[PDB]
RNA sequence: AAGAUGAUGAGGUUAAUAGGUUCGAGGUGGAAGCAUGGUGACAUGUGGAGCUGACGAAUACUAAUCGAUCGAAGACUUAAU
RNA sequence: GUACGCGAGCUGGGUUCAGAACGUCGUGAGACAGUUCGGUCCCUAUCCGUCGUGGGCGUAGGAAAUUUGAGAGGAGCUGUC
RNA sequence: GUGAGUCGCGAAAGACGGGUGAGAAUCCCGUCCACCGAUUGACUAAGGUUUCCAGAGGAAGGCUCGUCCGCUCUGGGUUAG
RNA sequence: CCGAUAGUGAACCAGUACCGUGAGGGAAAGGUGAAAAGCACCCCGGAAGGGGAGUGAAAUAGAACCUGAAACCGUGUGCUU
RNA sequence: UUAAGUUAUUAAGGGCGCACGGUGGAUGCCUUGGCACUAGAAGCCGAUGAAGGACGUUACUAACGACGAUAUGCUUUGGGGA
């Protein structure tokens, strides 16, 4: 329903540490010379 | 639903208007009060 | 199998897609789409290498009615041409073209993307 | 040395980018052109926008190569708020906060 | 074969993982077209025909690339040795 | 027995509402030892708890497999011939 | 500030191509598909009072975006024996 | 006697904007600098915006411009977990 | 090498303190405007058409103010002197 208290700062944090984003794969073009990701296209 | 304040200028530019306020002593008094405040607009 | 759609909705788009794809024999969509529209359009070259009344009266169950052509001052009712130029190009193939490129995604869906041919 | 470039209350939370920060607060440059270019995101090409600004800058006025460059550190800010309403039942209603931020990002080939 | 996600499991070209192909199972119940006979609606023969989602064998024909990351070098003390 | 177990799980027939009527008491407004037809049941679950499922670290070098059982839980019915 | 990156994002069928553009699920053209059809169609009156047209813009709004708009700027548009 | 949440309700385009049909009710809102000398010109970018450059005694006084606290929000790190 | 025993390192993330920014606009200083009073003056206008308003006038005017188709003011007399 509703909550009885502030949420701290601290499990603010806490309950945050699992929302990040995994960094994409990525791998230079075969002479081009750029970064891009695998098992997809350049354009 | 039928919402109140259907609206008509008719009506506004009557009841609510001037020559009734000015045809009566009552609403000479009512311009008066609006005066002495200053307000730019009267009859609204 | 794979649902993007309602029923209707999904075939008709499908016919779209293959009626599509033709004229111009690339497009770009989501990923999944391409998929069933993939086993749709290997169904319809492998139909189209027989030639029959029947295999027309059959692939006209999808292919849309009417659907006009240019490239040479000409016309073509996508139909024409598939049972006149396309399987004449894989009559030595096995049904099994349309490869899939994993294009790219998109910014305002987030959505992945394709083409495929 | 060092080197920076800036951006001011442009329209995106801070929260929504601080994530893509965090991605790239350390790495090499081009690298982190690589990270910010792909993800889905809205946040990212505006940052690459702020940190080509920085190299741009970092060559044409302290004279530096592109090669020994990092990110030391780099953060956001918080900036205005636009406040805004939306109607709501019962003749309420429940303020939106749109928010800004001030984006901030230093170069630094670390050297002297 | 698992499943909300992630996880799990079969697989990733030295390859049958999925798709398609050809076959098949089962389901459906005699395709269109032709010919015949009926003025006709209709039937008969072509013919267990033809069609077929998830199912099942062979088939690399297509796509599973290339690539990147993480990850130990063995504490001390005593007793055997 | 556990808020005569449980309404942030359900229902609302009853019941402490507004209407109306019967008997009765009251001069009257109106009210009952009573009776009768109708009469709106809100909530996006924060913490604890619970059901399930995962990441990190540790388990004196780093991994793939297999397994013991400290303990815990579930099962425990009965008839006829 | 927390709640929370959560609830919701206000009925409904769209898809493709080509262009413009710094940048397009959403903008313009074309193509098909679908929806209303005693009516989401058409002419009027009340009512509102410049929203109308064209050219430029895209910080604010527009429940996303936006090269676009009933938004911003400039100019222009309403004729009665 | 006040020196900007005080003093007028109002230090500024105030009985205005706005709410109401209408009597009527009714707001908030001060400070660049000595002087505007208000950032030529260069670089990035579509612009916004920024860094350089310079004016000025000073720009961490550059117009959402004296000072600029706290809440709140981040960045980094010495001890610990 | 073998056994027995003890101990730590880790920090995903958080905590305490220190430094540096950001928001936001308290405090400090100031004042354009107000408050209450003193002394003095004055204390009503209007068919000779009031008070108050509308609409319009500046080369460029959306508003305030001034003004009234002689319109962002005309003539006169006095003062001032750029």
């Amino acid at each position: 329903a509703v909550p009885k208290r502030r949420t701290s700062k601290t499990r603010k944090n806490k309950r945050r540490t699992h929302f990040k984003i995994s960094v994409p794969g990525m791998t230079e073009c075969p002479n081009c010379g750029r970064e891009y990701k695998l098992s997809h296209r350049v354009c | 639903v039928k919402r109140t304040y259907q609206p008509n200028k008719r009506k506004h530019s009557k009841v609510h208007g001037f020559r009734k306020r000015m045809s009566t002593k009552n609403g000479r008094k009512v311009l008066a009060r609006r005066r002495r405040k200053g307000r730019k607009v009267l009859s609204a | 199998r794979k649902l993007g759609r309602t029923s209707d909705q999904r075939k008709a788009m499908l016919r779209d897609l293959a009626t599509s794809l033709i004229i111009s024999e690339r497009i770009e969509t989501t990923e999944a789409r391409a998929k069933e529209v993939r086993s749709v359009v290997e169904k319809l070259i492998t139909l189209g290498k027989k030639g029959d009344l029947a295999s027309r009266r059959n692939a006209a169950k999808t292919l849309r009615n009417v659907e006009i052509l240019n490239e040479d001052e000409t016309t073509q009712t996508a139909l024409q041409k598939l049972f006149g130029e396309i399987a004449e190009r894989y009559t030595e193939r096995q049904g099994g073209y349309t490869r899939i490129l994993k294009q790219g995604p998109r910014r305002g869906d987030g959505a992945e993307s394709v083409i495929i041919e | 040395m060092e080197a920076k470039a800036v951006a001011r209350t442009i329209r995106i939370a801070p929260r929504k980018v601080r994530l893509v920060l965090d991605l790239i607060r350390g790495k090499n440059a081009a690298e982190a052109i690589a990270i910010l270019k792909l993800t889905n995101k809205a946040s990212s090409p505006v940052i690459e926008k702020v940190l080509m600004s920085a190299l741009a800058n970092a060559e044409h006025n302290y004279d530096m190569n592109t090669d020994e460059l990092v990110v030391k550190e780099a953060y956001a800010n918080e900036g205005p708020t636009l406040k805004r309403f939306r109607p709501r039942a019962q003749g309420r209603a429940s303020a939106i906060n749109k928010r800004t931020s001030h984006i901030t990002i230093v170069v630094s080939d670390g050297k002297e």
